[PDB]
């Protein structure tokens, strides 16, 4: 416990039971390719077509989903990696 | 190290289980979830399988209680979801997993429950440990067979048309 | 809903010719986006907020699943 | 392990031995928040009791009517608007006279459910086993008939079939 912390980094205990024990190296790379598929699915959906209640696509809208999520996959790289995991 | 990949390391997580324990787990995934709910979702998995795979196929070949029933099992699930059978199956199904909730959290929090144990045995089929660990490697096994049957016998019988050949 | 075709409860939205309370140039869809007012009420459509009050629902349902309870997560 | 009824699940700490009908049916864990078990079995068996008269009262009226004719609808839910307010205020009132006395004893008693009412005296004599498996007999039939008295009534909503 005690997630309190005052170094560089917070203990790996604050990325619950199943990203605590995830190693970076598989966090960065997941994060980026979340990210990526993410504004994709969003930029699919708008922006470059532009929506329509025939064109909804579940997968873009779960896609899009994606972008924030990689918010919270590359925030827990970078604990991973500091914490020397 | 390991005994299913000679060459990658055996995994940290898997020395012993009477469910086939072979140190299968290039990507490391027991090491990610606690091994008893990857178990539990095997065993899951490999039950459903086994169901799904044994009803394609008989329901291909002797299924015609009635009028609606008149189906390839293909086109089955929109024929029967309309009259109203896959709706009951899945309020069962759900009741049963609800309470599977329980049971996952019962377990991965202490109880003595192992993964995929129900304490059906009505017919007593297994009578000690070795009966007990025996089977369960032949369960686990046949059921990975019948998901990866039923992986095939999806995509062959939606890549054409066609009868149990597929 | 089941079938997952949720479009088809946004097809045929009231017409700007409906008049409330009477089946005269209604629809037949029940949520929809329109924004903006009912052309005789000057008044939000009632389609509108039912899509809104079941976009609303969907995500404080979700929301209601974050802290943790007795099973663990 | 101790659920007799999901043979998988340990039981709640208050599902134990007595109060019999204790099959450790508690999945939800809902035992955990009421100090004790009493009221929650006061409650189960009078919705127990209470579907049983309705389910008596669902096929005999299917079957039988009273020689008035505003007693004629075969429908019990039918029934429930055709028959006049006076009778169904009068159950109403005749429930509620028996209901403000146990209001006052149920929230305190030791056995909130035991009402005092054996006017036959069926269990005058009879030993703490036979006792025992007598409330377990109520039990059960009370809860299968709780599941059939909703079975009537969500498919007389549903199709307009009374029964069968
Ligand atoms: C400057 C912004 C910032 C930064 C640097 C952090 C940093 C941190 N937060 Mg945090 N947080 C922030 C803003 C921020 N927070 C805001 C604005 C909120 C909402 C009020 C939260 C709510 C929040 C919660 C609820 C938790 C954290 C946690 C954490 C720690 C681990 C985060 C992690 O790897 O999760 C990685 C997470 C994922 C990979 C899951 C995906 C998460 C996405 C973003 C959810 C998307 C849905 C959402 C509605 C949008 C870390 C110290 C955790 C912690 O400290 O544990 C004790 C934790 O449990 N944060
Ligand atoms: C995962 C398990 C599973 C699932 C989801 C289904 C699902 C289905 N089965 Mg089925 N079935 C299964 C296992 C399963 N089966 C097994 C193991 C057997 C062998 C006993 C059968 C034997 C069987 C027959 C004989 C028939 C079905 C039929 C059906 C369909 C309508 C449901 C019905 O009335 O019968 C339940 C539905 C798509 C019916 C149908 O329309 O198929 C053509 C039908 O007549 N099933
Ligand atoms: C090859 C088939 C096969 C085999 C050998 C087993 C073996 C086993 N199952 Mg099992 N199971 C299977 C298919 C199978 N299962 C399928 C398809 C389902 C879905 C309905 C289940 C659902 C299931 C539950 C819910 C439970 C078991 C349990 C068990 C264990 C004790 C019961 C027993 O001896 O069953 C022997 C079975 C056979 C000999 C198959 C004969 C059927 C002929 C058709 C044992 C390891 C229990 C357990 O976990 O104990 C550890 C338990 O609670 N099974
Ligand atoms: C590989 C397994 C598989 C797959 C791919 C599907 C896929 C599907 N099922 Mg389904 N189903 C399955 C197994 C499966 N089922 C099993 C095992 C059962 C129980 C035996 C059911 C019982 C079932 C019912 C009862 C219904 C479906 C329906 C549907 C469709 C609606 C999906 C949708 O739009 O979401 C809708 C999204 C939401 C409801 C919320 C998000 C979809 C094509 C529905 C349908 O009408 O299909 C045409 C429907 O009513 N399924
Ligand atoms: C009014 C209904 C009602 C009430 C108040 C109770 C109350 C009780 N039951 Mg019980 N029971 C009922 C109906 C009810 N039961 C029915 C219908 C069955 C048959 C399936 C059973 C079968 C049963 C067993 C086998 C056992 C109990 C036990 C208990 C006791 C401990 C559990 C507890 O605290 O839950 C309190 C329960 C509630 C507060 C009810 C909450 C309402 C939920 C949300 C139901 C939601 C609807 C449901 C999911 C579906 C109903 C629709 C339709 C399909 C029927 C307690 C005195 C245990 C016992 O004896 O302990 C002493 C035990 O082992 N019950
Ligand atoms: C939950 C309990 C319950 C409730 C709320 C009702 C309610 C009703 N019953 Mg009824 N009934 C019940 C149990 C119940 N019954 C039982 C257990 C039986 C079998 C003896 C009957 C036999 C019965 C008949 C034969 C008739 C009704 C009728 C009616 C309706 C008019 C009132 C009347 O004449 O009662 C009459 C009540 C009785 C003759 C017996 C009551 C026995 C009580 C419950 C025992 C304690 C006193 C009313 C909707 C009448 C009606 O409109 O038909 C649709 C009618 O003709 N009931
Ligand atoms: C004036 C009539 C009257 C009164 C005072 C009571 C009083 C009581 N009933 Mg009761 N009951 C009545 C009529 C009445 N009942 C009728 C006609 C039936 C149908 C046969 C029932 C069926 C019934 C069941 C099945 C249960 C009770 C229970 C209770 C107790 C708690 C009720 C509660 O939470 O308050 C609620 C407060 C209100 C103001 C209710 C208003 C609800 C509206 C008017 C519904 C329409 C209490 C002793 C419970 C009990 O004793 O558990 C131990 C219980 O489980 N009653
Ligand atoms: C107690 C067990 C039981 C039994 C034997 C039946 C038996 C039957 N039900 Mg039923 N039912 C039950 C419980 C039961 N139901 C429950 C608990 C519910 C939910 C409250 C329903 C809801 C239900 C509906 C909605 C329908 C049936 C229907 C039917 C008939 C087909 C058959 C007579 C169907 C029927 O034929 O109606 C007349 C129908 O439409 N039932
Ligand atoms: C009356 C009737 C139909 C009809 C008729 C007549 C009167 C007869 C004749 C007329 O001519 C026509 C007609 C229509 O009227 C009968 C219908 C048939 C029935 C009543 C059979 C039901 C089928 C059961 C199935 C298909 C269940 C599947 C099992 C699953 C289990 C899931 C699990 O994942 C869970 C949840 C937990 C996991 O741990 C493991 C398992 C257990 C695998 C779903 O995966
Ligand atoms: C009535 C009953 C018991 C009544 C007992 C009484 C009053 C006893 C009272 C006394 O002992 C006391 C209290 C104290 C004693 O000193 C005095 C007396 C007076 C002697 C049990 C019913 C118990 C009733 C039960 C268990 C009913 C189960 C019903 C089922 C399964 C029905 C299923 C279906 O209805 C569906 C669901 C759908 C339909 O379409 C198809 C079918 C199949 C018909």
């Amino acid at each position: 416990e005690s997630t309190y912390w005052e170094g560089k980094a917070p203990p790996s205990v604050v990325l619950g039971p199943f990203l605590s024990k995830i190693p970076s190296g598989v966090l960065g790379p997941a994060s980026l390719v979340a990210l990526i598929v993410g504004s994709y699915c969003t930029h699919e959906s708008n922006i470059f077509n532009t929506l329509t209640v025939d064109t909804i696509y579940p997968a873009y809208v779960l896609g899009s989903f994606l972008t924030p999520i990689s918010w919270g996959l590359h925030v827990a790289a970078w604990i991973q990696k500091m914490n020397k995991a | 190290k390991s005994k299913a990949v000679p060459f990658l390391p055996r995994p940290a997580a898997l020395d012993g289980s009477v469910v086939g324990d072979v140190g299968f787990d290039p990507v490391g995934f027991t090491s990610w979830l606690p091994l008893s709910y990857l178990q539990e979702a095997e065993i899951k998995h490999c039950r459903i399988a086994m169901l799904a795979t044994l009803g394609w196929i008989v329901a291909d070949f002797v299924h015609l209680p009635g009028a609606v029933h008149e189906v390839s099992s293909l086109a089955a699930h929109d024929v029967a979801v309309k009259s109203g059978a896959l709706a009951q199956i899945l309020i069962w199904t759900s009741i049963a997993e609800a309470i599977s909730v329980i049971a996952i959290s019962q377990m991965l929090e202490g109880s003595g429950r192992q993964p995929g144990d129900f304490k059906f045995d009505p017919l007593n089929f297994a009578k000690d440990e070795k009966s007990l660990k025996k089977m369960q490697l032949s369960e686990l096994k046949n059921g990975r067979l019948a998901m990866l049957a039923f992986s095939g016998i999806v995509t062959q019988a939606a890549l054409t048309g066609h009868a149990f050949p597929y | 809903f089941f079938s997952g075709n949720w479009k088809a409860y946004a097809q045929n939205p009231d017409t700007a010719s409906h008049i409330f309370g009477s089946g005269e140039g209604s629809g037949t869809a029940i949520l929809t986006f329109l924004g903006g007012f009912h052309p005789q009420t000057k008044s939000l459509w009632l389609t509108d907020m039912a899509h809104h009050h079941l976009a609303i629902a969907v995500l404080f349902i979700v929301a209601g699943h974050m802290y943790r309870t007795n099973w663990l997560i | 392990a101790q659920s007799k009824a999901l043979p998988f699940l340990k039981a709640p700490a208050k599902l134990d031995g007595s109060l019999a009908g204790d099959f450790g049916f508690d999945p939800m864990g809902i035992s955990d928040q009421v100090a004790n078990l009493k009221y929650v079995r006061a409650a189960e068996l009078k919705h127990c009791r209470v579907a049983m008269l309705g389910f008596l009262g669902w096929v005999v009226q299917q079957y039988v009517h009273l020689p008035g004719e505003i007693y004629a609808e075969s429908n019990p839910l039918k029934a429930l608007t055709s028959v006049p307010l006076l009778s169904q205020i009068q159950i109403f009132l005749f429930i509620g006279a028996i209901e403000l006395a146990t209001l006052d004893q149920t929230y305190t008693a030791d056995k909130p459910w035991d009402l005092g009412f054996d006017p036959l005296n069926f269990s005058k004599g009879k030993s703490e086993q036979q006792m025992k498996d007598l409330e377990v007999k109520e039990l059960k039939n009370g809860r299968v008939a709780m599941i059939a008295i909703m079975g009537l009534i969500a498919q007389t909503l549903y199709t307009g079939v009374p029964l069968f």
